[PDB]
């Protein structure tokens, strides 16, 4: 019995940026991020679109994304200063080599995936927040 | 060392679910009247052919509630099979626990069972010779 | 308009695909022709569709790590069981609604669920991470039933067991519900959920294939106009299916692969050809063949070989080191005469490393060949590979690729000669020409002589690499849109 996601949460906390952070969860599958000692420019989260099980115990959070097509990315979380935390998308080719590594600080931006990808990784990245709630975030095709 | 955002927490828990930095995770809320999985290290510890390893584990806990450890023990490519359950209490805890050498390299799965009601706070799964 | 028709076909069930976990111990040979060819009509933008006619919950992971998910696929299952508006998610473990007393326990290889201490459910990971299957037990250890999920996060079929005997395979809708129920003993029919009957011919079925055959045919009649073309890899178990529905107009193309038609059945292979228009080859000493028994045919059949050009092109002139890699095969032997022979170059050539590499060999078999060669060492480094992805990975600043086996191995050939790496065998082989990308030892003591050939200079190392690439572009490029339009041009006069 499966329940229906329209959308990408942060999941396990495994792999977030802990050194002076409380993570803490609600049933709705958001979470709430505190950290005072925080610079900016370090990377909180990262989700991945390929993982083995034995190194991560996950599963991957991103999906599979179709070479050359334009995806919206779209992000849900509340920040205390609205532009506390943005956001990478991070694109490697099939032996682990960057092709290229798009910034963005906004909620909803546009991107393509480059003609020689094979995994990506979105990473949220901190700008000295006081509280963040984070929802969820989704990627969609576009037409 | 295994750090508290190794541990994941059963989905049956209602309660509150906190990480504090890599000191701990405080789970608080209802537990249930009998022992019963709160939580778990997700990662594994290999215990190593001729190199014996002890474990702690930092904690602290507050109210009245109760709980332990079950310990299982796999050989190396086991897939499902364990061949020892250790069900490791509070007591048991004021001590280091002794993981023997054997004769192939084995792996840990720990979970953590609660009863009562309260605060946890699971920090640091200790390893040493 | 080109229609692929690949053989992507189980093991042990023809129309299902093998639900094997990522770390199950078997290199499987899953690139052939057909994604060689696949790959190739994308580059050239040809117009293409693939039908997959088997049943492929984990297809697109299947496409993605071969490179071909951005094509238009068609899955005759999906239509059966009617998922025309999918919804998409990849699955993790907290998205299944456990009942509440589940304790959850992780291994260095899959999440074990209990109940009432006893085992309950088991989640299986595919090779990229994703919820494979999950397989629920009786409180007797006994299987219960089999979930597949399908890799777009929700439950496709179950196969239900009898005392830990699979019993029956109900293969669901997107809603859950059961559309037709699959008997597993030999024999065995496929029945209809007669609530919507409409949606099938017939409530009764003698096997799997009548229900594919009955769905194909009605994929061919909304979807396909005339002089449309089929690319066929031929196989035993769809060469009559398709072959038999296709209109006369279509050109047909049956496509011959090393790995999935071995020489000894081109024999039996006429009563195909003859529903057949051309006939496409991977080899060459293949297509002599061919034109040996058939020679009232050989203006049907041509030569294209197959490469896996997912792999990179001379990366390994960037490095200072000759990295070798040295292919070990157990159900061959270990020949301790040959690793001597590696041993000793390697330590007389200090700008040297070998790599000793197994598929699928056992932890007992790999420490077994690290005594051997550390005791050769006392009188360098051990990989063990499960699939394409990791010989891939492993080659690509590789040097020199050397089998001294008496039945080199088929895909680190088709490697070597994909990625323009040089091979050491001794034995001949269609794949490596002696002095132009490899060398054929007359006997193992001959090495050193070889090995000296490929590393002391970048000169005949960099023919090699253009050997090679040559090789590669006139059958990778319009060089080969070329020759494939000339082809069904003559097709089109043969009628």
């Amino acid at each position: 019995i499966i329940t229906q996601r329209q959308s990408i949460h942060w999941g396990e906390v495994g792999g977030t940026y802990m050194y002076g952070t409380t993570v803490s969860y609600y049933p709705d599958k958001s979470v709430r991020l505190y950290n005072p000692l925080l610079p900016s420019g370090e990377i909180l989260k990262t989700w991945f679109s390929s993982v083995n099980y034995q190194a991560a115990r996950t599963q991957p959070q991103l999906p599979l994304l179709k070479r050359k097509q334009e995806y919206q990315l779209s992000l849900v979380f509340d920040c205390q200063p609205e532009n506390g935390v943005y956001t990478k998308i991070t694109f490697f080719d099939r032996y682990g080599d960057i092709l290229e590594k798009k910034v963005e600080k906004v909620k909803d931006f546009i991107f393509t995936y480059p003609e020689d990808s094979y995994t990506y990784r979105v990473s949220l990245l901190s700008a000295g927040f006081e509280s963040l709630t984070f929802y969820h975030f989704s990627i969609k095709e576009i037409r | 060392k295994l750090f508290p955002p190794t541990i994941q927490v059963n989905p049956n828990f209602t309660g509150a679910i906190s990480y504090q930095g890599l000191d701990y995770v405080s789970l608080e809320g209802e537990f249930g009247q009998d022992f019963a999985q709160l939580a778990y290290w997700a990662y594994n510890i290999m215990v190593q052919k001729t190199l014996p390893i002890e474990l702690w584990l930092e904690y602290e806990k507050e109210g009245n509630c109760d709980f332990r450890l079950v310990i299982r023990k796999m050989w190396s490519g086991s897939v499902d099979d364990f061949f020892e359950e250790v069900i490791v209490s509070e007591k048991d805890l004021e001590q280091a626990l002794f993981m023997d050498s054997r004769d192939g390299d084995y792996f840990l799965s720990i979970s953590v069972e609660a009863r009562g009601r309260g605060t946890i706070k699971l920090g640091n799964l200790h390893q040493r010779w | 308009m080109y229609y692929f028709i690949p053989a992507w076909y189980g093991s042990e069930r023809t129309w299902h695909a093998d639900i094997t976990p990522w770390y199950f111990s078997h290199f499987r040979l899953e690139f052939d022709d057909t994604f060689h060819q696949i790959r190739l009509f994308q580059e050239q933008d040809i117009d293409s569709r693939l039908l997959v006619l088997a049943y492929q919950p984990h297809l697109r992971y299947f496409l993605y790590r071969h490179g071909v998910l951005e094509m238009d696929t068609y899955s005759v299952f999906d239509v059966m069981q009617d998922f025309h508006n999918l919804h998409t998610q990849v699955l993790s473990i907290r998205d299944i609604e456990w009942d509440d007393d589940c304790e959850f326990i992780y291994s260095p290889f899959t999440i074990i669920v209990q109940k009432n201490g006893k085992k309950f459910a088991k989640v299986e990971h595919g090779v990229e991470g994703f919820i494979s299957d999950i397989q629920y037990f009786e409180p007797n250890g006994q299987i219960h039933m089999h979930h597949i999920v399908d890799d777009r996060g929700f439950v496709s079929s179950i196969i239900f067991f009898e005392d830990g005997q699979a019993a029956y395979q109900e293969y669901l809708n997107l809603k859950g519900e059961w559309q037709f129920r699959e008997r597993l003993k030999e024999g065995g029919q496929v029945e209809v959920n007669p609530i919507l009957g409409y949606r099938f011919k017939m409530l009764t079925y003698q096997n799997m294939g009548d229900l594919v055959a009955e769905f194909f045919e009605n994929y061919l009649q909304t979807y396909v106009k005339d002089q449309d073309i089929f690319m066929l890899p031929s196989h035993s178990h769809h060469d009559q299916l398709v072959l038999d529905r296709l209109p006369s107009t279509n050109p047909k193309l049956l496509s011959l692969f090393i790995g999935r038609n071995p020489q000894d059945t081109f024999r039996d292979l006429d009563v195909t050809f003859e529903k057949s228009d051309l006939i496409l080859v991977d080899r060459e000493d293949s297509l002599r063949l061919l034109q040996e028994l058939y020679p009232e045919r050989m203006h049907q059949c041509y030569h294209l070989s197959s490469f896996d050009t997912r792999l990179r092109l001379g990366r390994s002139q960037t490095k200072k080191e000759s990295i070798i890699y040295f292919q070990l095969d157990f159900e061959q032997g270990i020949d301790n005469q040959a690793l001597l022979q590696v041993l000793s170059f390697v330590a007389e050539n200090k700008d040297t490393e070998v790599i000793f590499g197994a598929f699928a060999a056992s932890q007992e078999q790999m420490n077994e060949v690290e005594g051997i060669v550390e005791s050769f060492i006392q009188e360098l480094q051990f990989v063990n590979l499960n699939d394409e992805l990791d010989l891939i990975k492993t080659l690509e600043f590789v040097r020199l690729i050397v089998d001294l086996n008496r039945h080199p191995h088929l895909y680190t050939q088709i490697a070597g000669i994909s990625a323009g790496i040089p091979q050491i065998n001794l034995v001949e082989t269609v794949y490596v020409e002696h002095l132009k990308n490899g060398y054929l030892l007359a006997d193992v003591t001959e090495f050193s002589k070889a090995a000296h050939y490929y590393t002391d200079r970048l000169k005949e190392w960099n023919e090699s690499l253009i050997y090679s690439i040559d090789k590669i572009k006139e059958h990778t490029g319009q060089q080969f849109l070329g020759k494939l339009e000339k082809w069904i041009e003559e097709v089109k006069n043969v009628k």
